RNA sequence: CGCCGUUCCGAAGGGACGGGCGAUGGCCUCCGUUGCCCUCAGCCGAUCGAAAGGGAGUCGGGUUCAGAUCCCCGAAUCCG
RNA sequence: CCCGGUGAGGCGGGGGGGCGAGCCGGGCUCUCGCUUCUGGCGCCAAGCGCCCGGCCGGCCGGGCGCGACCCGCUCCGGGG
């Protein structure tokens, strides 16, 4: 019932023969400057040691902690522009006839508060560029005994405070029908942050060659190996 | 004549009525006729013989 | 998706009409090379009436800024007349004179005597 | 005393090189996936004259194996070479007269 | 408190921490053309002592002078 | 002040046959235009550089004090 | 940090397939990646599989996947 005019015509692809498909070039194409510089600097930040002191930074909380700090946090958020001109409106309302607990945003606010033992959990982003803003805060909530945690996001912290980005954000107070969340972040945080802190500043990162590089090596372990292997057969 | 005169010459005068007409010379559209068949012709063969080992491979 | 070429290139982005909040002048300006001011004076030398008389055209003294085109549309529109064809040169004096041919039906030595010319 | 003909030469001026007439710059081919794993074949079309050189110059085309074109390369003519001939260049070119090899 | 461990910070500049950021930014400015408009101050603490504030009309430039 | 440099450290194309969407028109029949999206694109160097190089196509007769392959009479031609 | 090349076009590792070897049909030392006769031609997909639409199982038109293996962190090389 097919119809005999029709075939195959395959190609081939082999050197010489056909003219290549238009396949994936996507690894070989020429960047512009940009992107380049930007690519190079995340493998430069693998290829070399970076000290502790940055490099605790990429310990960050996972997706299942952050999701409930988030949501625990959400409950907290600063007021608006539009809603608290409705606030005051109300209280002229109020007034022609106490302060909710919320965040803290901010390394200046929030680094005061925990010298002052003010704070209950610290949380920092763990993309905060330049490092220097925040890369002595860690060091800081061990020395006064606040718990902190490092979390995926300036933004994430900026959609809380209804702001583009946040370095950080704390808790001063949550509500009585909040405490109990808390207690259970702040004890899994503490866990993870402030007491293997002793370690965290002693672990250095990146010091990792690259993929054609380990490849390299690995290839001529296993031509000894074989080789002692095949000493005793 | 002159390459920008060819503009207003009709078709029939700057070719002929021939593959390649106006283009390549008859003798060697002889030849390539030829050689296309032959070479081609010559890949059947070797097909063949290489299948056939192949085969008796 | 995938990038068949190993070649990037700018990708091209919307781009907007100009949309001013205030015209940058408050009025056009007026045009200052009207039918008044291409047609200077004619001339009336031996040399011009010959070309009255003998070849049916009229000769202007023009500004050196006008086009055949421009002079044409203005001898017509002053006189009410027909041209054939406007012939020009700059004189060495820096003038532009025009050599206006007038249509077969129009007399150029009736026409000068309604410009004045004779 | 004064800039001496040596040191003139250097600011290029009157002391530059003659290239009105020459035919291009005589290279190989730019080294590819061809070249690198197998060989590609091209095809001596004319035998040149390079002013300024003593060496003629070989005008081998090739087919472009990712677009459909012809690409014309100007090479160091090998003694014996000739028109017509096919050359190949490649890792796994043969052993003759005009081929390219690694 | 934050600018002030900040100023502190950057006068360890042989410290651990500090050569890694100077050694990486350098690399980064040095691919860069002579002339860079930047995004934010590089130093936030040290621009605003200087008389910078973060409000629009400041702007930042990074310049290469040879040594 | 600027100089070097001319494809060299560059996201260097503002275009298009055609296809899909809308908005407008008119000899509102159906064709156009316009905006968006899909698709396709080496040229790879802005610009300048020759009244002897390259470069389509005008010739005959008459005519002035002085201009004519340019004006007039006639007969052609290229380009769009 | 420097050098070369390219329209930064198939790099590194593994998978998958082929010829050989040899241990008692399977594993592995380990190799290859389809072009060498001729001064031809060679792109803008055939084929297979899966869904979608329009008109009336038949006609007309779309999309996707394989064909064209997967994953990768410096375009590939040379220095350092
Ligand atoms: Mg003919
Ligand atoms: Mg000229």
């Amino acid at each position: 019932v097919v119809n005999p005019l029709f075939e195959k015509r395959p190609k081939n692809f082999g050197i010489g023969q056909d003219i290549q498909p238009k396949r994936d070039l996507t690894r070989f194409v020429k960047w512009p400057r940009y992107i380049r510089l930007q690519r190079q600097r995340a493998i430069l930040y693998k290829r070399l040691k970076v000290p502790p002191a940055i490099n605790q930074f990429t310990q960050v909380l996972d997706r299942q902690t952050a999701t409930q700090l988030l949501k625990l946090a959400h409950k907290y958020r600063p007021e608006t522009k539009q809603e608290k001109k409705q606030r005051l409106l109300a209280r002229a309302e109020k007034k022609a006839a106490k302060r909710p607990p919320v965040l803290r945003a901010g390394v200046n606010t929030v680094t005061t508060l925990v010298e002052n033992k003010k704070a209950q959990l610290v949380v920092i982003a763990h993309d905060v560029d330049p490092i220097e803003l925040v890369v002595f805060l860690p060091a800081l909530c061990r020395k006064m005994g606040v718990p902190y945690c490092i979390l995926k996001g300036k933004a994430r912290l900026g959609r809380l405070v209804h702001r583009k980005t946040c370095t950080t954000v704390a808790f001063t107070q949550v509500n009585s029908e909040d405490k109990g969340a808390l207690a259970k972040l702040v004890e899994a945080i503490r866990t993870n942050y402030n007491d293997r802190y002793d370690e965290i500043r002693r672990h250095w990162g990146g010091n990792v060659l690259g993929p054609k590089s380990v490849a390299r090596i690995a290839k001529l372990e296993k031509a000894k190996a074989k080789e002692l292997a095949t000493k005793l057969g | 004549v002159r390459p920008k005169v060819l503009m207003r010459l009709s078709k029939t005068k700057k070719h002929v009525s021939r593959a390649y007409g106006g283009s390549m010379c008859a003798k060697c559209v002889r030849d390539r006729i030829k050689r296309a068949f032959l070479i081609e012709e010559q890949k059947i063969v070797v097909k063949v013989l290489k299948a056939q080992a192949q085969s008796q491979k | 998706k995938i990038r068949t070429s190993p070649t990037f290139r700018r990708p091209k982005t919307l781009r907007l009409r100009r949309q001013p909040k205030y015209p940058r002048k408050s009025a056009p300006r007026r045009n200052k090379l009207d039918h008044y001011a291409i047609i200077k004076f004619p001339l009336t030398t031996e040399s011009a009436m010959k070309k009255i008389e003998d070849n049916n055209t009229l000769v202007f003294i023009v500004d050196v800024k006008a086009n055949k085109h421009q002079i044409k549309q203005a001898v017509k529109k002053l006189y009410d007349i027909d041209v054939a064809k406007v012939n020009t040169l700059i004189r060495p004096d820096g003038e532009k004179k025009a050599y206006v041919r007038l249509a077969p039906d129009y007399d150029a030595l009736d026409v000068a005597n309604k410009i004045g010319i004779i | 005393g004064r800039v001496i003909r040596g040191q003139r030469k250097g600011a290029g001026s009157v002391f530059r090189a003659h290239v009105k007439h020459r035919k291009g710059a005589a290279r190989l081919r730019a080294v590819d996936f061809a070249e690198r794993h197998g060989y590609i074949k091209g095809i001596v079309k004319d035998i040149i004259h390079d002013p300024g050189r003593g060496a003629p110059l070989a005008k081998v085309v090739f087919r472009d194996p990712y677009r459909f074109k012809k690409r014309t390369e100007l090479f160091i003519a090998a003694e014996g070479i000739h028109t017509g001939q096919f050359v190949y260049c490649g890792k796994k070119a043969q052993l003759n007269i005009g081929n390219v090899l690694p | 408190g934050a600018y002030k461990y900040i100023q502190e910070l950057w006068r360890k500049k042989q410290s651990d921490v500090m050569r890694f950021l100077l050694r990486v930014r350098c690399w980064q400015y040095r691919q860069l053309s002579a002339l860079h408009r930047a995004p934010r101050p590089t130093r936030p603490d040290k621009a605003r002592r200087l008389g910078y504030k973060a409000k629009q009309g400041y702007v930042i430039y990074r310049i290469r002078v040879r040594r």
